[PDB]
């Protein structure tokens, strides 16, 4: 609320055929210690959104129990799969919020990312919910994904990849040069892992024991965490 | 005209609206006996639904009722009135507890809380616009001293000790047996005098209602010196004692 | 702050006899006098009496607020207040506003009653901006030129004395502490209450 | 609503019903007098006689003083007396606060029947059961003498007396009543008056009390007479 | 209570704390006012106790401000307190525009606050119908009726309070346009006097001029009550 | 929904109040005596079953070091008063930095029982306070009412049969009468009005031995007394 | 004899008459009926007052809501008061879960919910809830744990209970055996034989566009799942040829 | 200004010296350090006298009302809690840092208050300009279960050693003894011109005799 003490370094995220691709390093770095090694730094607010984080992280888990209330309360007075929220809804939340606490001037040191999937054509998950506890892939036409930014300014915008805080230099110029559209699982993640490699090798709040989260038909997808390959 | 409906005064100087909760109180039906000892206090109620429209189904987790709760680990206490009533005033004693331990540092005691219940209780006498809450109650502890205590109030807000006392039906008739009994004890280890008013109480309560009082349908708590927290008895122990007895 | 109305205040006591003293300068911009009567005195009450020195407005706005709390309190218990009371109320109001307070460090001189026939016991204390009270018995000093008044007492006070001998005592005091502080003086008056009179007269100071 | 007491409300002739029992409570009530004096002003009384335990030494319960220049008699319910008597301590010293000055008698006056008239209007209270004989000194308009009453009306009287038997009190006001007149027999006439009221013909000494102000040697200053001063003005009253 | 409706619509449609509010109108003391040319004439009756009660104290013809002036019939503390009122409404409105209050809004701003009191909860209406006199922006004296209901209207002449209709009747007889001062205060003496007994102490008359408002002495009052009487008789 | 319960009826008289008096008249009676050299307070409590202990329930309370105070009515009134009172005490201490005065004190309570009397959604309260206290300026006894309205006495008794206590006291009684002559005529008016048999627990009595605290009197030297 | 026009008066019998009104409000209101099996638990609600309504959809109408998708929460009276009331239970739940991270325990919540009914039962100017409302859950620890809160503010743990219209007879066949035992599976057979049985209104067309289900039990992975009709038709069938048989 | 306590056998003693200062000149030679909170609780602090002195009066007064209400012994824990939320609810600015002392049933116990809200009870502790010197010869001589002979002489010897060294503190010592029954204030412990008639001028006089 006053300054960033414990950071979060920088995320990625690209939609691609099947879904979306998001990644993180588990680590949060306080100061120039190193503190925190293993951190949960994607969150989940329902299937098919996810949201992003890279900066503080009291803000972020704060912005975690209103998102996540707010998909408990869409639960609570839903009646069929076409009522649960969009990612534009809680994209616009979060803006609607940034933009309000810079008018009060209370901000939140973070620059979030809100993605995932705005249509409900292609899967039958969210008819019936499944919160706690838990085929093939079907292709997702990139109009009916999502990806958004939400700067400390409340400043927001839409593209088919967002990255945060250093990541803005390295991750999106390999990006620039090389993104593709309707890319498979394997040339997205060989394209994240170098970017992030690009970034452990020049970044020290950055780490090589990465996260990598799927947004796909099947829903949010958790994969084990690893160490790059560098 | 309306000189008894609202908590006013009628020509003769009687709030008649507090009978009216007294007698509401009985009309449960449920009685609750306390007693005191040296180093210990024995607490014991009936484990019965009051009496209204609903009854007592087949499908009714008959250990989950009980007149019988607790404010504290070292106080306790017992309600007996409307379920709603008590319910309330349970959480009203939980929160001036739980602020006194805020504000002044150190756990309350049972007469202190008999006083602030008591004053909320006029707050509810005074004005108009409160309900009487037809709650009674015991409450029982140990002061600093470490010996025992217990208390009563009523829904005229008068709290005053007591060393036995009734809640319910027959209380007048009741004053007897404990005066019986207590003159008896009258006429001893930490351990063996928890036994005696124990059996004290349940010998009481079945003098009082004159029936065999199955273990399931009543309900026995004590706080000691030797634990000094308010932990209820079983089931089991509390039949063995009920065996002695006959 | 205090420079800008510059004020000093006095109080002694003695054998069956006390007195109070001040300058009579308002000041303005430090280094420029405007009036050469502005009594730091004030009588409340019979045998009680209260000096404040500091910021003129902030005396004269706790001169009204102390004159409503006490006419206040000998209308209602319908007889004459006492000195501790008042010493206490005192410390109450300038606490009451202990962020942004008064300026003005007052004192306290008066008699106290003993009945039993009666005896009247002298009274002084003194006080800061806020109201830490510390009970004295001797000559009780305030204002900007309190260290001059400080060191001309202890050569000065002889402990219990008569009316007159106090009445030259404290009079030669505040002369001489006056005469050292440019932004205090223009003139003085002197205060001498006993039992069966109170005696008010001013001194040919240097007032110029 | 359905409880409502009906207390702000006018009647069907423009009285509102209340403020006429309070004057009914009011017409019960020990007797005052009031009188205005070339050298004071007056407000003698007649006590309930309680029990003969009462402590007779101070217990001043009819006359109250609210300054040192003002002081008034009670005619009505003690405790919603010393409520406004409370209220008019207040109002004054709040006056000397705001202008350096004793506050004019007729402003307080003003005040406390603003006040009163208050709870005649605004809100379900109930009003004021009192009625005083407010008096004092200014230098704007010198010894004054008013009526106040729970409607908040108020009127300026150079003699009058309130509460029970006020016909016969007023009768002799009227027959005896002097424009220039000394305090000695404006005392008198208050031991007259109160003595007709009473229906007796020799006043008892404990059964009364008087007060005066006087603006002596330039310092107002009030006296409350006490039992061997009062025995004397009634041995002088025996003696006339 | 507090803040609930207690004045409300009758069955046949009529506010009836209003009209009660008449009636206590009615009981109050008469009142009357005249206006010509650039002048106008307050008169109020008088009650006074004889050699015992004050006549300075009695406050019911008043001066608002440097020019307005009021008389009212009804409950007098109510009156008082409306006056405090308006007075303070005078000096905030010649705060906010910087010159003086002229007659107009005073009585559309006295009919305002009747009609709030008698449109608002935990309120009862005022029980007064007070008539304002001063003069208007242009310097054109105009005199203000006003009724406990909010209804207000400039009358060249009219009365009040006891009696009222009676009075009123008899001005419209008699009443005359641009008259000298010695024949508006014969007028009002006489209005006045149709309804109240004849004696100099019974009225309290005045004269409102752009200058100030100046009470008729005893002397003259005494002459005009004399010469009414042997004009009666 | 604010209103005043209480109002006047025609002829006035204040009927709450007056019911508030009945209620008075009914409850346990209380007494008080100011001597030369002291003050005393005391009431007959009811003939206790066994199960009550008086050292739990007190009519006999204290306010500062030097005041006392009895009461004679419903007894959660009375707590309330009584915590309230000691605020005002206590708030008076801070302010000037003594004991609280009598009369003060008597005004200040005096003047919250007329507030609750005029306050709406509320009704009076049921009781009669009775306080007694030491000073600079001698001794007082003093008497409050549901009116709101205080009294002062040098001798007087409250509740049941209260005119014949008042008139047996009055009998015997004098302005200049020893401490513990003031006792043992609080004794016999407690005697004549109770009609019955009394001992140590039936009676509490509450002092002021002169300018010392006052003392609530134990079951011992009641018993002293008795005999 | 007035006594009864006030919630906040008691009776000469020491008595409040305004709750009982409210209580046969709600015994004459659509019924409610929500027990515990083996599996999981099942609660059924019967609208059998809308039979006159033949424009409304099928199944629209449904008085089952839920909170945190593992608490079933329903009633049998006033639908805004219920409503109120389940909103409360949703704020209760979110103010437990950003204080403490945690879902809120049932029988905290059950607590909570009684206090804030019998809060609105001593002013006489707010008026009283007209709602008795179940709420139940399940886990494979703890089992079922159904409560009902009542207008006087009582809550009681229930294996099994019935509000409303004809719940004495459905009562009745509910203690004709024992259905801890009974999976939540093939109890439906029952649930349907019963409100065919008990209710004078409703008959073999009425019965799949008027009555609401839903089960918490393990094929549901313990979480709130309204009934698919695959599952509810054949049931309906075999219930109304034993009947008619 | 100088402030110490000391906890014994079954007794608590304090000690403060007696002078107080206005810049770098004294005011009062004679001043009371120690403050009286009920007859079992003692206290005595360094900071704003002013502060103080409120403060003190508050919690006194709190206590007072709290006994008479509970009718049971105050507690020193109780005044601690009071203290700490008092001066942490107004951010610290209320410098005032309070050496308190008590016998509860609880047996002996000191406790040292500091301006921001935090309290810490301890055996032995010194506040003030001159703390550091009185505290070094107390825990040089400080033992455990003395006499309260040995705790009055080692009280002195820590005051007297802050009145001979530091120079914001001065004067006489002050030695309060608490105890579980009853209590002493021993307030000197140990204690380590005339003009002729006339010869002032004056130019007006005015005698008013009083009534």
């Amino acid at each position: 609320t006053l300054g960033p003490v414990v950071t979060g370094t920088s995320v990625i995220a690209i939609k691609y055929k099947h879904g979306i691709m998001i990644a993180a390093d588990r680590k949060a770095s306080y100061g120039s210690y190193a503190k925190f090694q293993n951190v949960e730094r994607i969150f989940k607010i329902n299937n098919k959104t996810v949201m992003g984080f890279s900066g503080e992280l009291a803000d972020a888990q704060y912005l975690h129990e209103l998102l996540t209330r707010k998909n408990i309360n869409n639960l609570s007075e839903k009646k069929r799969k076409e009522d649960m929220y969009t990612p534009q809804h809680y994209h616009s939340y979060v803006s609607r919020v940034f933009y309000v606490r810079k008018n009060r001037i209370d901000p939140l040191f973070n620059n979030i990312i809100i993605a995932g999937i705005n249509s409900q054509k292609y899967d039958n998950n969210d008819d019936n919910v499944l919160l706690y506890t838990n085929e093939e892939y079907k292709e997702i036409h990139k109009d009916d994904l999502y990806i958004g930014f939400v700067d400390m300014h409340g400043t927001n915008f839409c593209d088919d990849y967002i990255t945060t805080g250093y990541a803005r230099y390295f991750a999106l110029t390999l990006l620039r040069d090389h993104y593709k559209d309707n890319m498979t699982e394997e040339e997205a993640r060989i394209l994240i892992n170098e970017c992030l490699r690009i970034l452990y090798f020049r970044d020290a709040t950055s780490s090589n024991f990465i996260q990598i989260v799927k947004v796909t038909s099947k829903g949010v997808e958790y994969e084990e965490p690893y160490i790059l390959p560098c | 005209m309306y000189d008894r409906h609202l908590t006013i005064f009628s020509p003769d100087g009687n709030l008649y609206q507090i009978e009216y909760a007294i007698k509401a109180v009985k009309n449960t039906n449920i009685t609750s006996v306390g007693v005191k000892g040296e180093n210990c206090a024995v607490i014991i109620s009936q484990k019965k639904m009051a009496t209204q429209y609903i009854s007592q189904d087949k499908l009714l987790d008959y250990n989950n009722i009980t007149n019988i709760y607790n404010i504290t680990d070292e106080i306790g206490c017992s309600m007996v009135g409307m379920p709603g009533d008590c319910l309330s005033m349970v959480y009203k004693a939980r929160s001036e507890a739980s602020e006194f331990l805020y504000s002044n540092g150190y756990n309350v005691n049972a007469e202190t809380l008999c006083r602030n219940i008591c004053d909320k209780i006029q707050v509810y006498t005074q004005h108009a616009y409160m309900r009487l809450h037809a709650c009674s109650g015991m409450i029982i502890g140990i002061d600093e001293n470490n010996k025992p205590e217990l208390f009563k109030f009523d829904p005229s807000g008068f709290c005053a000790g007591y060393r036995a006392c009734v809640i319910g039906n027959k209380e007048q008739e009741s004053i007897s047996v404990l005066e019986r009994l207590l003159e008896k004890r009258k006429k001893e280890t930490i351990d063996e005098d928890i036994r005696n008013t124990t059996i004290l109480a349940i010998e009481a309560l079945q003098t009082i209602l004159a029936f065999d009082l199955k273990a399931s349908e009543i309900e026995v708590a004590i706080v000691s010196t030797k634990n000094r927290n308010f932990t209820q008895i079983s089931e089991k122990e509390i039949d063995n004692y009920l065996t002695y007895i006959a | 702050i205090y420079n800008y109305n510059g004020g000093c205040v006095l109080g002694m006591s003695g054998s069956n006899c006390v007195a109070i003293a001040c300058d009579l300068r308002l000041g303005a911009n430090t280094f420029t006098t405007v009036s050469t009567k502005f009594s730091k005195i004030f009588k409340m009450n019979n045998n009680v009496y209260v000096g404040l020195s500091g910021l003129a407005t902030d005396i004269q706005t706790l001169y009204e607020i102390l004159r409503y709390r006490v006419n206040l309190y000998e209308v209602r218990q319908d007889a004459e207040m006492d000195v501790e009371c008042f010493a206490n109320m005192l410390s109450s109001i300038l606490y009451s506003n202990r962020f942004s307070p008064y300026f003005v460090n007052p004192i306290v001189v008066g008699f106290k009653l003993k009945h039993y026939k009666v005896n009247y016991e002298p009274y002084l204390t003194a006080y800061d901006l806020i109201g830490a009270k510390c009970e004295t018995r001797d000559f009780v000093v305030n204002g900007v030129t309190s260290e001059q008044l400080f060191g001309m007492c202890e050569s000065l006070y002889v402990k219990d004395q008569d009316e007159n001998g106090l009445f030259e005592t404290i009079s030669q005091c505040l002369l001489s502490a006056l005469d050292r502080d440019c932004i205090s003086g223009w003139g003085a008056e002197v205060l001498v209450l006993t039992p069966e009179k109170i005696i008010k007269k001013k001194l040919k100071a240097r007032m110029d | 609503r359905r409880y409502d007491s009906r207390t702000t409300t006018f009647s069907p002739e423009g009285r509102l019903y209340q403020v006429e029992y309070a004057l009914e409570a009011i017409n019960n009530a020990s007797i005052t007098i009031g009188l205005i004096t070339k050298d004071g002003v007056i407000l003698g009384a007649d006590k309930v006689f309680i029990s003969k335990l009462i402590d007779k030494a101070n217990n001043y319960e009819k006359i109250y003083k609210i300054d040192k220049h003002i002081f008034c008699g009670v005619a009505g319910l003690n405790a919603d007396a010393n409520i406004l008597i409370n209220q008019s301590r207040l109002y004054a010293q709040r006056y000397l606060y705001n202008y350096n000055e004793v506050q004019p008698v007729s402003q307080l006056v003003v005040q406390i029947c603003d006040i009163k008239q208050s709870y005649t209007q605004y809100g379900g209270l109930r009003p004021y059961g009192v009625s005083f004989l407010i008096g004092g000194y200014d230098t704007k308009d010198g010894y004054q003498l008013y009526h106040t009453d729970p409607s908040g009306n108020y009127s300026g009287w150079f003699a009058t007396a309130i509460g029970t038997n006020n016909l016969t009190a007023s009768s002799v006001l009227k027959q005896e009543w002097k424009n220039d007149m000394t305090l000695e027999e404006g005392l008198l006439l208050a031991l007259k008056t109160l003595a007709k009221s009473t229906d007796t013909e020799i006043p008892k000494s404990e059964k009364i009390e008087l007060a005066y102000l006087t603006n002596k040697d330039g310092e107002v200053y009030q006296k409350y007479l006490t039992e061997k001063e009062i025995e004397e003005l009634i041995k002088l009253y025996t003696q006339k | 209570s507090y803040d609930r409706a207690i004045t409300v619509f009758s069955p046949d449609g009529h506010l009836l704390q209003v009209e009660h509010a008449l009636e206590a109108v009615k009981k109050g003391g008469c009142a009357v006012a005249i206006k010509s040319s650039n002048f106008a004439v307050l008169a109020v009756e008088k009650k006074n106790i004889p050699k015992l009660q004050n006549p300075k104290t009695t406050e019911k013809l008043i001066k608002l401000d440097e020019h307005n002036c009021l008389a009212f019939a009804g409950l007098n503390a109510d009156a008082r307190v409306l006056v405090n009122k308006t007075r303070l409404e005078c000096q905030r409105y010649y705060l906010n525009m910087d010159e003086p209050a002229p007659v107009d809004y005073i009585a559309k701003y006295v009919a305002k606050v009747q009609q709030k009191f008698t449109h608002r909860g935990g309120v009862r209406p005022f029980g007064i119908a007070t008539l304002i006199a001063g003069f208007k922006n242009n310097k054109e004296i105009c005199i203000y009726q006003t009724e406990p209901s909010g209804i207000y209207a400039a009358w060249k002449a009219q009365a009040i309070g006891k009696n009222a209709k009676i009075v009123q009747e008899f001005l419209e007889k008699n009443y005359q346009e641009n008259m000298e001062q010695k024949d508006c205060i014969f007028l009002a003496l006489k209005a006045i006097f149709e309804v109240v007994e004849l004696s100099s102490k019974n009225v309290e008359v005045a004269l409102l001029t752009e200058k100030d408002l100046t009470f008729i002495e005893e002397q003259e009052i005494n002459s005009m009550v004399e010469l009414i009487d042997q004009e009666r008789t | 929904y604010s209103f005043s319960l209480t109002t006047f009826s025609p002829t006035g008289k204040l009927v709450q109040i007056e019911y508030a008096l009945n209620r008075v008249s009914s409850s346990s009676p209380a007494l008080g005596i100011r001597a030369k050299n002291g003050v005393i307070i005391a009431t007959e409590k009811k003939s206790p079953n066994e199960l009550i202990e008086e050292n739990s329930i007190f009519k006999i309370q204290q306010i500062s070091e030097h005041i006392g105070i009895v009461y004679a009515g419903m007894p959660g009134d009375f707590r309330v008063l009584l915590k309230r009172a000691r605020k005002e005490a206590i708030r008076y201490s801070l302010q000037y930095g003594s004991e609280i005065l009598v009369k003060e004190l008597v005004k200040i309570i005096a003047s919250i029982v007329q507030e609750f009397t005029q306050t709406g959604g509320v009704r009076p309260f049921g009781l009669s306070l009775l306080i007694c206290g030491v000073d600079v300026y001698g001794y007082h006894l003093y008497q409050i009412d549901p009116s709101g309205c205080y009294f002062n006495w040098m001798a007087t008794c409250v509740g049941k049969d209260y005119q014949n206590n008042m008139s047996f006291l009055e009998k015997r009684y004098n302005k200049d009468i020893e401490i513990e002559d003031a006792i043992h005529t609080a004794i016999l008016t407690l005697k004549e009005s109770y009609e019955g048999v009394l001992n140590e627990k039936n009676i509490e009595i509450g002092v002021a031995y002169d300018n010392k605290p006052f003392k609530i009197l134990t079951q011992n030297e009641i018993k002293d007394y008795l005999i | 004899a007035g006594y009864d026009l006030s919630v906040s008066t008691f009776s000469p019998d020491g008595r409040l008459y305004q709750v009982e009104y409210i209580y046969k409000s709600i015994n004459n209101n659509n019924t409610a009926l929500c027990l515990e099996c083996k599996d999981g638990i099942i609660c059924c609600c019967i609208n059998s007052n809308m039979d006159k309504n033949k424009m409304i959809k099928k199944n629209s109408y449904n008085r089952i809501y839920h909170v945190n998708n593992n608490i079933i929460i329903t009633y049998s009276g006033f639908d805004g008061d219920a409503r109120n009331i389940i909103d409360r239970a949703r704020s209760e739940a979110n103010t437990y879960y950003y204080n403490f991270h945690t879902n809120i325990p049932l029988h905290i919540l059950v607590n909570r919910i009684s206090l804030y009914i019998h809060a609105y039962t001593l002013y006489w100017h707010m008026r009283p809830f007209a709602a008795s409302i179940i709420i139940s859950s399940f886990n494979e620890k703890d089992k079922g744990d159904i409560y009902c809160i009542e207008p006087n503010g009582a809550c009681y743990k229930y294996s099994g209970i019935v509000i409303g219209k004809n719940k004495e007879m459905f009562k009745t066949e509910i203690e004709k055996k024992d259905y801890k035992d009974i999976n939540v599976r093939d109890a439906i057979e029952d649930i349907y034989k019963f409100i065919l049985t008990s209710d004078d209104h409703m008959n073999k067309n009425n019965l799949q566009n008027l009555v609401n289900f839903s089960w918490i039990c393990k094929e549901s992975s313990y979480e709130f799942q309204n009934i698919h009709e695959e599952i509810l038709t054949p049931a309906l069938n075999k219930a109304v040829e034993y009947i008619e048989k | 200004t100088t402030i110490c306590g000391l906890v014994c056998q079954n007794a608590v003693i304090l000690g403060a010296d007696t002078r107080a200062t206005e810049g770098p000149i004294v005011a009062d030679k004679n001043c009371s350090k120690l403050h009286y909170i009920s007859k079992n609780i003692w206290c005595a602090g360094a900071g704003v006298a002013g502060d103080l002195e409120h403060t003190t009066l508050w919690l006194q007064h709190n206590v007072e009302l709290h006994r008479l209400n509970t009718n049971t012994q105050p507690r020193v824990s109780m005044c601690v809690s009071r203290l700490t939320q008092e001066l942490f609810k107004y951010q610290g600015y209320k410098v005032c840092a309070i050496v308190l002392g008590g016998v509860d049933v609880n047996g002996p116990q000191l406790y040292g208050i500091h301006p921001h809200g935090s309290s810490c009870l301890l055996p032995f502790t010194a506040l003030g300009s001159g703390s550091l010197n009185a505290m070094a010869v107390l825990e040089a001589k400080y033992r455990d279960n003395m006499t309260i002979e040995e705790g009055k002489n080692l009280v002195c010897e820590a005051i007297c050693a802050g009145i001979f060294n530091d120079l914001g503190s001065g004067g006489n010592v002050d030695i309060c003894v608490i105890t579980k029954d009853s209590y002493q204030h021993i307030r000197p412990y140990k204690e380590p011109t005339i003009y002729p008639k006339g010869t002032t001028p004056i130019l007006s006089e005015k005698i008013e005799y009083i009534k």
